[PDB]
């Protein structure tokens, strides 16, 4: 499977599930009332749960809100998946506390070779899964997807494979020290060997986040 | 029937995790299957009742 571990129980409080019937996304608290993701895992109804670990039992420690607003990155695309990046409204605000909490966005650019952690549910979802990758340097991202890598997109992993986000881990978090550096986008396969994750690349959009918030 | 009808589902990049209909020719029936969420081929459907009229034959 992925090739990571099962997350120690709310040790990544800014992690969500984003539901429409059943699991399909992830996502990222980023205040107590918006929440970012990718822009494919777009639906026009969507319930955003936070604090949860086991998505299949009622644990006690969750919140379910439903998406007010949804807004995509106006320069999406759904071939390339250039700019997969998307903003989430909740509803109402969400009450933080040490299962709910926020991660904050990156104050530069995370240098090539930087650790991260990356988590979804992507494994039958039930656990919430981790796994610690390094952000891969540009040429290698490029060289392992030939003519597809755009500047909003980062690579994460290993180019022997082994170790990969995959299905269901979508719109989640790669945080590196403590900020928010890239979104699960895509890839070619799952832990496969010279494909490693692509991730969308979340310093190139503070301000474009900053500025929807303010304007929503 | 249409020859897409008789290619596998694909997944796709794209690592969403949105079930999907395809027509499974070595059973003659529609399945469910992982979508990413994009770059679908035509053998993917909402539902199926899509995928049966489509591919049904
Ligand atoms: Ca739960």
């Amino acid at each position: 499977d992925k090739g990571g571990y099962t997350c120690q129980e709310n040790s990544v409080p800014y992690q969500v599930s984003l539901n429409s019937g059943y699991h399909f996304c992830g996502g990222s608290l980023i205040n107590d009332q918006w929440v970012v993701s990718a822009a494919h895992c777009y639906k026009s109804r969507i319930q955003v749960r936070l604090g949860e670990h086991n998505i299949n039992v009622l644990e006690g420690n969750e919140q379910f809100v439903n998406a007010a607003k949804i807004i995509k990155h106006p320069n999406f695309d759904r071939k390339t998946l250039n700019n997969d990046i998307m903003l989430i409204k909740l509803s109402s605000p969400v009450k933080l506390n040490a299962r709910v909490a926020t991660v904050a966005l990156p104050s530069s650019c995370a240098p090539a070779g930087t650790q991260c952690l990356i988590s979804g549910w992507g494994n039958e979802p039930d656990l919430l899964k981790c796994l610690d990758a390094p952000l891969l340097p540009q040429a290698d991202c490029e060289a392992s997807y030939p003519g597809k890598i755009t500047d909003n997109m980062v690579c994460v992993g290993f180019l022997e494979g082994g170790k990969d986000s995959c299905q269901g881990d979508s719109g989640g978090p790669v945080v590196c020290n403590g900020e928010l550096q890239g979104i699960v986008s895509w890839g070619y396969g799952c832990a496969l060997p010279d494909n490693p994750g692509v991730y969308t690349k979340v310093c190139n959009y503070v301000d474009w986040i900053q500025d929807t918030i303010a304007a929503n | 029937r249409p020859d897409f009808c008789l290619e596998p589902p694909y997944t796709g990049p794209c690592k969403a995790r949105i079930i999907r209909y395809f027509y499974n020719a070595k059973a003659g029936l529609c399945q469910t299957f992982v979508y990413g969420g994009c770059r679908a081929k035509r053998n993917n459907f909402k539902s199926a009742e899509d995928c049966m009229r489509t591919c049904g034959g």
